[PDB]
């Protein structure tokens, strides 16, 4: 029991069940092609390493097919007929779905860390490329006072490619994270206690005012 | 406020999602990894949450006396016959009774008697649980089920539950105990 996530035992299932097959298909491959065929009394045979043939079915699987290593057995040929159209079949779920699954991760997991002589104030609610902006460029401007607060927002979901960018030009005082002020982890993460305010922002163009205040 | 109060208040509050449990009370150290039973409030008996409610499926299957026991405590006394009465759509008809059926207004209550005053208080000062149970099933009839003490001594109005201490558990003069009473 020490896979908890249900992600985590699809994916352990999906590779290990790619691995088995793949190498025991090497081994079936491997012992056709060496032994020869039994309809030529072994005479038509074939001297592959097991790795060779290892090779062999990923460059097949894979659809990409060189034929500098290639089957020429009898059987082993049928053999890789059935396992062609097995390994096309597989194309469902396995390469694409394991991709997906490893891709889901969370990028802006982990904790802020507090430096003695620095402030921060951690900022929540409603975050969105415009909102954000629009409170950076009066937040940071360079007609206020030259105070060195630095800005932590908080929000449960993954930023925006331009709210991306607008947070690597303000790297130096700016941070991410992945979290809810719903959640006292991700308060901790935020480091809530050593913060010197914290600021809600509101999506002033919801649908309904009461449900988002 | 009050003024001629506030936390001092007796409350309890049913929870629609066992998490939100979090949000009812300070001074408790809040963590959603503490299913909960374990929690402040519901220790307390400020929140009640139907989840709570969810293995009575096994206790039926296992020991539907048990559940009867349950239903007769929390209801009052709802018996098979007044929700066949019930089920006839007329609602709940009576009027006064004979003195017969009469007889089935002696039933035991859940109650809360306090060892501050009274005959068992001396059991309050430095006795040991064990002591007042005893004294009190011999004396008045009366079984003790649990106590409900001051989380707080030294200073909050919190109380916690503790069901059937252990005979040596030491009392306080502040304890309240849940009892089962004839009258
Ligand atoms: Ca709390």
């Amino acid at each position: 029991n020490v896979l908890k996530t249900s992600t985590l035992i699809r994916l352990v299932q999906l590779v290990v069940s790619f691995v088995s097959l793949w190498l025991t298909a090497a081994g079936f491959l491997h012992l056709l092609e060496n032994s020869g065929d039994p309809f030529f009394d072994f005479g038509n045979a074939q001297h592959l390493t097991y790795w060779e043939c290892l090779y062999f079915l990923m460059v097949t699987m894979s659809t990409v097919g060189f034929g500098d290593i290639f089957a020429t057995t009898v059987l082993g040929r049928t053999f890789v007929v059935i396992f062609i159209m097995i390994f096309i079949g597989l194309a469902a779920s396995f390469i694409p779905e394991i991709a997906e699954i490893l891709g889901k991760r969370q990028k802006y997991g982990g904790s802020y860390k507090k430096e003695r002589g620095k402030r921060h104030v951690v900022v929540c609610g409603y975050i969105t490329f415009d909102s954000v902006s629009n409170f950076l460029k009066d937040f940071l401007h360079k007609d206020r006072e030259d105070v060195d607060v630095e800005i932590v927002f908080l929000h449960k979901g993954l930023p925006g490619l331009e709210l991306e960018g607008l947070l690597k030009r303000h790297f130096t005082q700016v941070e991410y994270f992945w979290g809810s002020v719903m959640d006292a982890n991700d308060l901790e993460r935020v480091k809530i206690q050593e913060a010197d305010a914290c600021l809600v922002l509101a999506n002033k163009y919801c649908q309904d005012p009461d449900q988002e205040d | 406020t009050f003024d001629d109060a506030g936390a001092n208040v007796p409350l309890i509050t049913e929870l629609a999602n066992d998490s939100n449990v979090q949000f009812l009370d300070q001074d408790d150290d809040d963590d959603p990894d503490t299913e909960l039973y374990m929690t402040q409030p519901f220790a307390c008996g400020t929140a009640f949450a139907v989840s709570v409610l969810d293995s009575l499926m096994s206790t039926s299957y296992f020991n539907d006396n048990a559940l009867t026991l349950i239903r007769t405590l929390i209801t009052g006394g709802a018996t098979p016959e007044l929700e066949q009465i019930l089920a006839e759509g007329a609602g709940m008809r009576g009027g006064y009774c004979s003195p017969a059926v009469l007889a089935n207004r002696d039933r035991c209550r859940v109650a809360q008697i306090s060892l501050f005053d009274g005959p068992l208080a001396q059991f309050g000062q430095g006795g040991h649980y064990g002591e007042l149970f005893v004294y009190a099933l011999r004396h008045f009839g009366i079984l003790c089920i649990g106590l409900y003490r001051f989380r707080d001594t030294n200073p909050s109005s919190k109380r916690y539950v503790i069901t059937n201490p252990p005979e040596d558990f030491p009392l306080l003069p502040t304890d309240q105990v849940y009892v089962l009473t004839y009258k």
